């Protein structure tokens, strides 16, 4: 399962 | 050693729509699922046949996960303008790398979890999981952010649980073929050049995983210097071919020796043209 | 910020007149993504199959184009790759010892 990938730079 | 590594790429493309994500899944040297929001009907698939195990909700939930990620690729592709000062007319790209290796005791060994912008590293979670390393002036923005939104811990959790019991989820799932390394074949082969030089040629066929050494020896020292090693390339059917080729004169080929070894040989090859 | 494509052609298995094989471009270490891989057949286009866009350690990707087809010591075959590195289409034969 992959991880969320929410980040925002 | 195993790992689960995924590998995220947005390309921006002025005019032509919106900025397309992809999202390709590695279990050790084996691509098992991808993603790609240009497809009719975006939807994350396996792209093996022992992922087809795996039920419908399984796939609905990395889709809904893949359909954000491509949203928030995009807002990251545009704050990039901003933080470079650029147009909205160039294409740009953004990078996701990140997953786990496993040791011996089937727990964390390495956990990885780096980005890029247009192809030079941008921002990556050290090897300790709990500090970030900025490349540039841009990315410091974004580590001040992420440190203060305390994003290094929850990504720690996810590489140390999540992403291990995922990885050892599919490692039982396709324990028939992951599991098991094929030996490379190997064999030489002989391209005269001229009356005085000739091409010896080592190959390595069909072996996984992808890691290999082959090395060219004259009796005890090996020739690195005037060697042609190939990048190893894919078989097609998911296992891998190299060959590794070296200039010498006619009459001496007896005296050189390709030594090859693969996690599938019990001990190294040694190989010639007799 | 960009980095020329390297290129690989070759078949899985040895080739052998009659006897059916898959022909292989495999097109790495360039970027940016945006890359034209087709497979020729004496000179002309055929259908072919493409890998999903991946990456190396290094940030650069890598693509396979594939094709069934069948070795007959009369067609010739080779990969041609456009690319903004590219001033021209570049063209690698099939050369089996390779």
């Amino acid at each position: 399962i992959p991880a969320y990938g929410v980040l925002t730079i | 050693s195993h790992s689960l590594r995924y590998f995220y790429t947005a390309v921006s493309r002025p005019g032509l729509g919106e900025p397309r994500f992809i999202a390709v899944g590695y279990v050790d040297d084996t691509q098992f699922t991808r993603f790609d929001s240009d497809a009719p009907n975006p939807r994350d698939e396996p792209r093996v046949p022992w992922m087809e195990q795996e039920g419908p909700e399984y796939w609905d939930r990395n889709t809904r996960i893949y359909k954000d990620t491509a949203q928030i690729f995009r807002a990251n592709l545009n704050t990039a303008l901003g933080y470079y000062n650029q147009s909205e007319a160039g294409s740009h790209t953004f990078q996701e790398m990140y997953g786990c290796y496993v040791g011996p005791d089937g727990r964390l060994l390495l956990g990885f979890m780096q980005f890029a912008y247009d192809g030079r590293d941008y921002i990556a979670l050290n090897e300790d999981l709990r500090s970030w390393t900025a490349a540039d002036t841009a990315a410091q923005i974004t580590k001040r952010k992420w440190e203060a939104a305390g994003e290094a811990e929850r990504q720690r959790n996810y590489l140390e649980g999540r992403c291990v019991e995922g990885l050892r989820r599919y490692l039982e799932n396709g324990k028939d073929t992951l599991l098991r390394a094929d030996p490379p074949k190997a064999h030489v082969t002989h391209h005269p050049i001229s009356d005085r030089e000739v091409t010896l040629r080592c190959w390595a066929l069909g072996f996984y995983p992808e890691e290999i050494s082959l090395t060219w020896q004259h009796e005890g020292e090996d020739q690195t210097q005037d060697m042609e090693l190939v990048e190893t390339r894919p078989s097609g059917d998911g296992t891998f071919q190299k060959w590794a080729a070296l200039v010498v004169p006619s009459g001496e080929e007896q005296r050189y020796t390709c030594r090859v070894q693969h996690e599938g040989l019990q001990e190294p090859l040694t190989l010639r043209w007799e | 910020i960009q980095r020329p494509p390297k290129i690989q052609v070759y078949s899985r298995h040895p080739p052998e007149d009659g006897k059916p094989n898959y022909l292989n471009c495999y097109v790495y270490g360039f970027h940016p993504p945006q890359i034209e891989i087709d497979l020729l057949k004496n000179g002309e286009k055929i259908k072919s199959e493409q890998s999903d866009l991946s990456f190396s350690k290094d940030w650069s990707f890598y693509l396979l184009s594939h094709a069934e087809f069948t070795p007959n010591s009369k067609d010739q075959y080779s990969c041609r790759v456009k690319h903004v590195t590219l001033e021209q289409p570049r063209i690698v034969k099939w050369d089996r010892d390779l």
